[PDB]
RNA sequence: CUCGA
């Protein structure tokens, strides 16, 4: 049921949705859409369970 | 002045306030500390710095009174004028005011008829807006995008004009016409016919009318000239260490001036558009960061990483000017100390330290030292106090005497929380208080502190002797019970003095008087307990004013004789002949106050305190460990319960019982096991067997030291002696579920390790509940005072001839509120008469007091009609007769007393204390009302209606029991039969709701098709089934339109009649209509066809008038009911009247319970569903007298269950204050559907439709409002702006041009004036009349 | 859909393109030819 | 913020 209410289809059209949720009002490019989802969770300084 | 006006501010008005344009962002100089030219502190604009000096010092010395220096421009005046001179800033671009933009509703899109989401795309420089279009392809206010404007510029040229920014909205408000849109909306308002739009178009029409009535113009929403606060309300003061300390308005103002100067510079450099569009945006952001900081976007932070306090953050909340510096101030002539008890005082005295009264009364001491010539001047009189000489302490005793002084203790809950005493002088450092006033203060001597306030003037010194002295407050304003009831130690002394032993060292002797019973007790020849025969002389004053003596030998103790030298003359000996617990002493003081007056009662209450302390000291009542007596049959009961739990345990270990049965069996065999020990310890405590005069064994009530504190009501109840001998009952873990095994050990034997850890859930729960209960119970009092602040007794009588009707509450079992204290104190409405229906015994309007109400109690009267506050006819205050009796003093209330503050304090004070079969109980007669009924087949009665309630009458007339009985019950008796106590009169099933046929005739299963309209279910066990129908959602969705109507007919097929009327009888089919008796059966009446199956936040929910989640709906008008359209989730039903207008429909969801079926009749205001009812629908359908009777029987079941007595009159005051705004439905005077006052819509009909013209009509409908909303919709806006939502209240009352009048008594507290109640009310008429 | 002004400013400046090495020479030639018309057209005036 | 009623 979640896979139909989902409006995205591709990877490069799903990072744009995370970018427009977290940084609204800024027009996204791909090179700044990948880096947001990368540095959100999978960086050695911006995430730490320790 | 006598009225405060408020409106919008034109730029000409702001230039008329201003004294000079501020141009530079500089504050002061860094080397010398002087204000700079044209700064935020400038000496030219806002006045000089020191008294009568310019900046350069060319002029001084008061000779130059008003000259202006030619060098520095400073006008030589006082430095006081720096708090009253304002300046202004000339903005280089218009900017929008944030209050008239981002409040809710928008107030600038409410006028333009444009959404806020569309306006904010123009204030931010994001999208253009069309001001006007010459070619009408572009309409008015059609928002273009950035790129669409480039197409529209080339397709038209310069035929249209579009702008972007705050000047676009300014030119949009400037180029509108109010007089076109007003008449357009006023003609299309009475053309369309709807409800969802006429609640908005009326608001827009009223806004457009209020703009032209107040005289404002809509261009003043957009600022063009911004005013500057005076520089002594936002100061810049040097501290001790050389660091300055500024307020934060000198940052926001400096930002506005900096960005305005940068915009002035950028517009002359001919900068590109991306820079100027950003600079105007930044100027607007800096303006509304000053007006109201945390509203636009992110809040502006300073250097401390804290949000800066803006101008709107200085008047709101608990730190504004309103709630912290205007309603309550810090006062001079004040003190603070630790309180201590002293019993040598009288009731009107209090202790005071010498070193405190030397400091409070210092100017009085100077004025007395100068008059006697002991010091020639004040500077030589201060040294005589600094040395503490001999003559000062003998002048202080002249200054202090006959000079009262107040004594406040925080929190001041109710009216008795501040009282005025007459001071004495003790050495030490602690305010000595009288021990009897501690019930009023709620002050325990364990480190409490009390504040000492002195009255200064000669009027206030007389308002502390005749209005606030402690000998005048001996009756509570909550209820007529006394408040100087004696506390624990004196009541233990009075209980010990009035008892009787058996041998008791010299009983049976005879005595002459009470004065030879003290001589016997003091010499030791006879004990305090005895049984003797003294000869007393009591006075009865039933002779009118005269006292008759009479003498008789009474059989009494010695202590009851030695107490009777205290009791005053008029009282009889039957008031001290009992055991004299706690209730009897307060009953004795109430009897003395009602009979004899006020002047003997104070002396009596003082002598009781002087005697109860003495004869408790001579006794000695010590708690030892031998006083808590374990019952000897305690281990046996616990062993038997431990035996009986193992049987249920072993029955659960095999398969015989479930877990939910075992968990309740264990609780049910532990509860009786707990009560079998709680009985045993109490039956061991209260009995002591003493030797008689012979050798015998007579038992008496005991002299145990811990039973006497429980029996006398001094300290503790029987629920806390159970935790000292018997077991602790059943603790509960904080989930809410009860733990199985109990605490079988008490506090004498000592708890276990685990039993002490289990006992901490309840104590921590009850201790963390009080820390969160008091916040709501102190917020409800604030919400209650600020609604009923302005209800003062104004007139003395109005002829209204109406009022609510009293009745003792009769729910379930016994009566909980008798008629003797429920009707007491109010005047009567109509002349109620004897049960023999003539012979008027009380006249029309007489005060029902004592000697009138027991005369009702002798007869069998049951319902007296009384005047009430919810039906008074005067304006801006109630009558004296329509109120009743002043509960404090005991007479009719005087014209001038503020009611609503007393009522709000009386309700809100004890809120921190708050947190089948019909079996008659006695023998009497039976009455029923609104009853249609037929006999049954067997010879008994059935009931075929809803409103019927079984009311047991006694042998004289008053209803002792009132029992509900539903539709379709089968009684055992008939109407009006003698009954026996315990018998069953009604038998009906709890789970099902049967639909019993009344007709005596054959049946036929007509109009039912199995499979398409109905279903089929065969009884798989018996076989006696019939044609059934399924439920709503489970059934076939093909035949929901074809209604299965079981039309009962005879063996021929003829339509049988309803009993008494011509129309045929059918029995229709809702869901779960399972019929039992087969087709073609003969039935009589009483034969079933089918059996269809089925604290304090309550007070804050009642007074807020919140509609509940599942509301029990009601029928609007009378008529017959049929379902209309079909289920799109909610299928309609029509209410077609027999004699009225057919097409009224409704919309029922959630088909759980329908108390009416599709052929039954209803009335207006009955039940259709079941559950709680909303208080709005009681007002809309039933009268006003059914809302004010619903609340005072619902909030009086919260206070009654907890054991808190509050008189019912204090609730009807705020119920009157609720239903105050009334909406009109017709017209002829003002408008169509606007919500006016009921007081202004009544003065109109008292002027318009009497002699001006005929009945032009101003018929209204009352409306109910919650207490958070009935105070934000008053007339005087200052009484609303100090309560809550200061931004919305000040914005709504500034575009309307609202005019205050200073009517109530919370605006006169702000402006520092005499309030219009009490002693100010007599003076206020000499101002109101000569005007 | 935003209220932070720095996002609005950066979104507004984001539409334009950066310049190369010869682009600045082209715009400087434009400025010089804009002022040279005023220089060679003021030569027919008594000022 | 910790403490007192
Ligand atoms: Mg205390
Ligand atoms: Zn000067
Ligand atoms: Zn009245």
């Amino acid at each position: 049921e979640t896979l139909r209410v989902d409006p995205t289809n591709d990877r490069l059209s799903a990072l744009v949705e995370i970018y427009r949720m977290m940084r609204p009002g800024e027009p996204p490019t791909r090179e700044a859409a990948e880096s947001l989802f990368e540095n959100l969770f999978f960086s050695e300084d911006r995430y730490d369970l320790s | 002045f006598d009225a405060i006006k408020i409106a919008l501010a034109s730029p000409d008005m702001i230039r008329s306030w201003s004294f000079g344009e501020v141009k530079k962002p500089e504050t002061i100089n860094y080397r010398t500390f002087k204000p700079e030219r044209d700064g935020l502190f400038c000496a030219r604009i806002f006045g000089p710095v020191k008294d009568y000096e310019c900046l350069c010092g060319k002029y001084k010395r008061l000779k130059h009174r008003g000259v202006i220096c030619e060098k520095c421009g400073v006008e030589v005046t006082q430095t006081k004028v720096r708090r009253e001179r304002m300046g202004h800033i000339e903005l280089a671009s218009p900017t929008a005011h944030i209050w008239f933009l981002k409040s809710l509703p928008s107030r600038i899109g409410l006028l333009l008829d444009m959404p806020l989401r569309d306006i904010e795309r123009v204030l931010y420089f994001e999208s253009y807006v069309v001001i006007e279009g010459g070619m009408t392809n572009l309409e008015r206010q059609q928002i273009l995008t950035e790129e669409q404007y480039l197409d529209a510029l080339e397709e038209f040229g310069d035929e249209f004009d579009a702008k972007m920014g705050a000047e676009a909205i300014q030119a949009l408000l400037k180029s509108m016409d109010l007089e076109q849109e007003c008449e357009q909306l006023r003609e299309e308002l009475n053309e369309t016919n709807s409800e969802t739009k006429r609640k908005k178009l009326t608001k827009r029409i009223k806004l457009l009318e209020a703009f032209v009535q107040s005289g404002n113009k809509p261009e003043w929403m957009i600022l063009t000239v911004l005013p500057v606060l005076p520089p002594d309300l936002r100061p810049l003061v040097p501290l001790d260490g050389g660091r300055f300390a500024t307020s934060d308005l000198n940052d926001l103002y400096r930002r506005v001036i900096n960005r305005n100067n940068r915009l002035k510079r950028l517009l002359d450099l001919a900068a590109p558009d991306i820079i100027v569009r950003n600079e105007k945006r930044m100027l607007q952001e800096a303006v509304d960061a000053l007006l109201d900081n945390g509203r636009r976007g992110r809040a502006i932070t300073g250097s401390n990483k804290r949000p800066l306090k803006s101008l709107a953050d200085m008047i709101k909340g608990k730190q504004g000017r309103f709630r912290q510096n205007l309603l309550g101030k810090r006062v001079d002539y004040s003190g603070r100390s630790v309180i201590t008890v002293g019993p040598y005082l009288r009731l009107h005295q209090c202790g005071l330290p010498k070193k405190m009264a030397l400091e409070l009364f210092k100017p009085f001491i100077y004025g007395k030292l100068e008059l006697r010539g002991l010091a020639t001047t004040i500077k030589a009189a201060k040294k005589m106090v600094e040395r503490e000489e001999a003559v000062v302490w003998d002048i202080l005793d002249e200054v202090i005497r006959e000079h009262p002084v107040l004594l406040n203790r925080a929190p001041t809950l109710h009216r008795l929380g501040i009282q005025a005493f007459e001071p004495v002088l003790i050495e030490g450092k602690a305010i000595q208080l009288h021990p009897l006033v501690c019930a009023a203060y709620n002050a325990d001597f364990d480190g409490d502190q009390m504040a000492v306030h002195v009255p200064l003037t000669l009027e206030a010194q007389l308002e502390a002797r005749a209005l606030m002295m402690s000998t005048n407050n001996i009756l509570s304003p909550a209820n007529g019970e006394p408040i100087i009831v004696p506390s624990q130690d004196v009541v233990l002394g009075l209980y010990y003095m009035t008892r009787d032993c058996v041998n008791a060292k010299g009983e049976g002797m005879v005595l002459t008087g009470p004065k030879e019973a003290e001589r016997l007790y003091r010499s030791g020849l006879a004990s305090l307990h005895a049984r003797v025969k003294v000869r007393i002389t009591e006075y009865e004053k039933d002779a009118n004013g005269e006292l008759v003596a009479k003498t008789s030998l009474k059989d009494t103790t010695v202590g009851r004789a030695i107490l009777w030298m205290i009791v005053p003359k008029g009282l009889p000996y039957s008031i001290v002949n009992q055991a004299l617990g706690k209730k009897a002493i307060s009953k004795m003081l109430n009897t003395c106050y009602r009979i004899l007056g006020l002047k003997p009662t104070v002396i009596f209450a003082d002598q009781i305190m002087y005697t109860g302390f003495a004869y408790a000291a001579r006794s000695g009542a010590s708690v030892g460990i031998d006083d808590m007596v374990i019952p000897e049959k305690k281990h046996e009961i616990i062993s038997e319960a431990e035996a009986e739990v193992a049987e249920i345990q072993e029955q659960f270990q095999s398969g015989l019982v479930t877990a939910g049965e075992r968990y309740n069996k264990v609780i049910d065999i532990w509860a009786a096991a707990n009560d079998r020990v709680s009985k045993a310890m109490m039956d061991n405590l209260q009995t002591e067997t003493v030797i008689n005069r012979d050798g015998q064994e007579e038992k008496q009530v005991s002299f145990n030291s811990i039973y006497m504190m429980a029996d006398s009501g001094a300290r503790g109840s029987a629920a806390q002696i159970r935790q000292l001998a018997g077991m602790r009952g059943l603790m509960a873990k904080p989930d809410g579920s009860i733990i199985e095994t109990p605490i079988t050990a008490n506090f004498r034997e000592g708890l276990n390790v685990l039993q002490y850890f289990i006992s901490t859930h309840g104590a921590r729960k009850g201790l963390a509940d009080t820390a969160l209960k008091t916040a709501n119970s102190g917020y409800l009092t604030r919400r209650l005072v600020d609604v009923a602040q302005d209800l003062v007794v104004t007139e003395d009588d109005c002829g209204t001839h109406e009022g609510i009707m009293m009745t003792p509450v009769i729910e379930g079992g016994d009566v909980k509120e008798p008629l003797r204290d429920r009707v007491l104190g109010r005047v009567t409405a109509e002349d109620v008469l004897k049960p023999g229906t003539a012979d008027i015994l009380v006249p029309r309007n007489t005060l029902l007091h004592e000697q009138w109400c027991d005369l009702l109690e002798e007869n069998s009267v049951d319902a007296v009609k009384v005047r009430s506050v919810v039906s008074c006819d005067t304006d801006f205050g109630v009558c004296a007769h329509c109120y009743g009796r002043d509960l404090a003093r005991g007479h009719i209330i005087n014209k001038g007393e503020a009611i609503g503050v007393i009522a709000a304090q009386s309700i809100g004070e004890p809120g921190t204390q708050l947190t089948s079969s019909i079996q008659v109980k006695n023998k009497g007669s039976i009455k029923l009302s609104n009853v249609k009924s037929v006999v049954n087949s067997s010879g008994k009665l059935v009931i075929t209606s809803r409103n019927t309630e079984l009311k047991l009458i006694d042998e004289f007339g008053r209803t002792k029991e009132s029992y509900k009985v539903p539709y379709g019950a089968v009684l055992a008796k008939g109407d009006g039969e003698q009954v026996a106590g315990g018998e069953t009169v009604a038998n009906w099933d709890p789970h099902t709701m049967p639909v019993i046929t009344e007709v005596s005739g054959f049946v036929r299963f007509t109009d039912m098709i199995d499979g398409q309209t109905i279903t089929r279910q065969t009884d798989e066990l018996t076989g006696l089934s019939s044609l059934v129908v399924l439920d709503s959602a489970e059934r076939t969705a093909g035949g929901k339109d074809l209604r299965p109507a079981l039309k009962i007919v005879d063996a021929q097929g003829n339509d049988v009649l309803i009993p008494g009327t011509d129309m045929p009888a059918q029995y229709f089919l809702p869901g779960k209509a399972i019929v039992q008796l087969e087709d073609g059966v003969q039935i009589s009446s009483g034969d079933t066809l089918a059996r269809i199956p089925q604290g304090l936040p309550r007070v804050a929910d009642l007074f807020e008038a919140r509609r509940p989640k599942e509301p029990a709906i009601l029928a609007e008008i009378s008529g017959i009911v049929s379902f209309g359209k079909e289920t799109k989730g909610k299928r309609r039903l029509v209410i077609t009247p027999v004699d009225g207008s057919d097409p009224y429909e409704e919309m029922i969801p959630k088909w759980r319970q329908l108390n009416v079926f599709e052929g039954e009749r209803v009335e207006r205001g009955d039940v259709i569903s079941d559950g709680p009812e909303a208080p709005h629908d009681i007002l809309r359908l039933r009268g006003v007298h059914a809302v004010t009777r619903y609340i005072v029987n619902e909030v009086q079941d919260v206070y009654r269950l907890q054991g808190v007595k509050i008189n019912d009159k204090h609730i009807e005051v705020i119920v009157r204050q609720m239903l105050r705004k009334a909406t009109i439905v017709n017209a002829g005077s003002s408008d169509f559907l606007e919500g006016e006052q009921v007081e202004y819509s009544r003065v109109k009909i008292a002027n318009r439709e009497l002699e001006a013209n005929g009945k032009v009509g101003a018929t209204y409908s009352r409306d109910l409002l919650g207490i958070t909303k009935a105070s934000l919709a008053t007339e005087s806006f200052i009484s609303a702006a100090s309560f809550q939502e200061t931004t919305r209240v000040l914005t709504e009352a500034a575009v309307a041009g609202k005019r205050d009048e200073l009517r109530g008594l919370k605006e006169n507290v702000i402006v520092g004036r005499l309030i219009p109640a009490g002693t100010g009310y007599a003076y206020h008429q000499d101002r109101m009349r000569r005007r | 859909r935003t209220t932070d002004p720095v996002r609005m400013y950066m979104r507004e400046m984001g539409t334009v393109e950066l310049l190369t090495r010869e682009g600045e020479i082209d715009i400087a030639k434009r400025i010089e030819d804009g002022i040279n018309q005023v220089q060679c057209s003021v030569a027919e005036y008594p000022e």
